């Protein structure tokens, strides 16, 4: 049931007045949130795509990245919209009123922010963001203030991903680097792309499957560390899956094994790859050639191509989370577009 | 220059509309009236002044086209 | 208000006042000096405005910049 492939034609079309930047999914109801280049934050419903549920203008500049999470205390939804107005915003969804409820705005960045993430490990919600300030920043959602600011790269980081206490960060200086969350020490550095990193994310655990070559751990060290394989997307028209090495387990970097290893490379895109989202055996990725491609982990070949999905650039993709048991991986996936349109595939 | 021209056109147009409705109101008041001689003379003087203002403002709206 | 128009794609409504001013509420431009009669919108978006001043001015709305720029007038 995890091997679903969307059909060729779009299910329905969502009309936006300006360029769509970041699209997210509501993990409980069929609700999609659509960004704008003008800064307006939308919330479309998949069944009735006629009018938005809540069109809120939050920033005078463009917004770049989003994250959405339904919390699990020991509950509600949090939407964060990183923007180009030197600050980020945090929103709370009200199901009864069907309108956006603002919570707070976190400050501190000295340039525009391009990435944002939110998660929980043990009854504490944290928000990360990364900007053109060359520094990775962290926040506490309940407290509201930062915990650790540090620069991993000479140039400016672009995208991030996280689980537990480990953060990797793609950068404009075409290098990847794991950044440890409490200590702030770089365990390993990576090289091999020829262009800045657009998006990059982890590949996580799954319980039961017939055969796996890119998610399952190999040894007991991989098994208890839990961080094995990562995939990076960069402007050199290539997508690569990267082996991360072991630390000297605050963990210490390995002097002879502090370098990443590219395992499998994927190519065939006609422009820059923009965003990736792994879902079981299938690596869904976009590009700037008006197309979205579907890549397999095992054979390393694109099974399906969606040519001319839009008339312009395709900006961002996002799926439902599948490596956790809290949120089921529903068969829904929605794309963005530079040509003021958004398309969702269902069933 | 187009912003200045549009501002002048809007100002003179709303002034001419207010002047025309003032002429209508003064004409209605004079028809209702028709101290009595004093307010009749005041209404006659107001009618003459408003007619002069209407004449010069139609002249200036003629020259805004030029 | 002398005329009412709505955006056929995005949730935007165009309102034209009796004094000739046009407001776009989800901008304020005076397309005509006199009172406008009626408006029509067709999807580039072109809005045709006709008034009693013997001059029909056509304006276009920029969705990204949230401003209206006039194209041509009859």
């Amino acid at each position: 049931v995890l091997k679903w492939i969307p059909r060729n034609l779009p299910s329905c079309l969502i009309n936006v007045e300006s360029s769509v930047t970041s699209v997210k999914l509501h993990p409980n109801l069929p609700i999609v949130f659509v960004a704008t280049d003008h800064g307006k934050l939308y919330a479309f419903d998949l069944f009735n795509y006629t009018i938005p549920l809540a069109s809120l203008q939050s920033h005078t500049k463009a917004i770049t990245s989003m994250d959405v999470l339904f919390t699990n205390y020991t509950n509600y939804l949090v939407i964060v919209t990183a923007s180009k107005d030197l600050q980020i915003h945090v929103f709370k969804w009200v199901s009864e009123e069907c309108k956006f409820q603002q919570i707070r705005s976190l400050l501190g960045h000295e340039h525009i922010v391009s990435a944002v993430k939110i998660w929980q490990k043990n009854n504490d919600v944290h928000i990360a963001s990364c900007s053109r300030d060359q520094t990775v920043k962290i926040w506490d959602f309940h407290n509201g203030w930062s915990l650790k600011t540090f620069q991993p790269h000479s140039q400016w980081v672009r995208s991030i991903d996280v689980l537990g206490d480990y953060i990797i960060s793609g950068s404009h200086d075409t290098t990847l680097r794991l950044t440890h969350w409490p200590s702030g020490n770089g365990l390993s550095v990576g090289t091999g792309h020829e262009f800045p990193i657009e998006k990059v994310k982890f590949i996580h655990f799954i319980e039961d499957s017939p055969e796996i070559r890119f998610r399952t751990p190999s040894t007991d060290r991989y098994k208890n560390w839990g961080m094995q394989y990562c995939v990076s997307a960069s402007r050199d028209r290539t997508i690569k899956i990267w082996e991360i090495p072991l630390p000297t387990l605050a963990p210490i970097p390995n002097p002879t094994d502090s370098n990443f290893r590219c395992v499998l490379t994927l190519k065939g895109h006609l422009s820059w790859v923009r965003d990736i989202s792994i879902r079981g055996q299938y690596l869904f990725s976009c590009a700037d050639d008006k197309s979205v491609r579907c890549w397999d982990l095992n054979t390393g070949q694109c099974l399906h191509v969606w040519e001319k999905l839009h008339t312009g650039f395709v900006n961002c993709l996002d799926l439902d989370v599948d490596f956790d048991s809290n949120v089921t991986p529903r068969q829904m996936m929605v794309t963005g577009g530079l040509d003021c349109k958004s398309n969702v595939f269902m069933r | 220059k187009y912003q200045d021209l549009q501002e002048n056109q809007r100002f003179v147009n709303v002034g001419l509309e207010k002047l025309n409705e003032s002429v209508l109101k003064v004409n209605e008041l004079n028809k209702t009236l028709s101290n009595v001689q004093a307010n009749l003379d005041r209404s006659i003087s107001l009618v003459k002044s408003l007619t002069f203002e209407k004449e010069r403002w139609l002249n200036t709206t003629k020259q805004f086209s030029k």
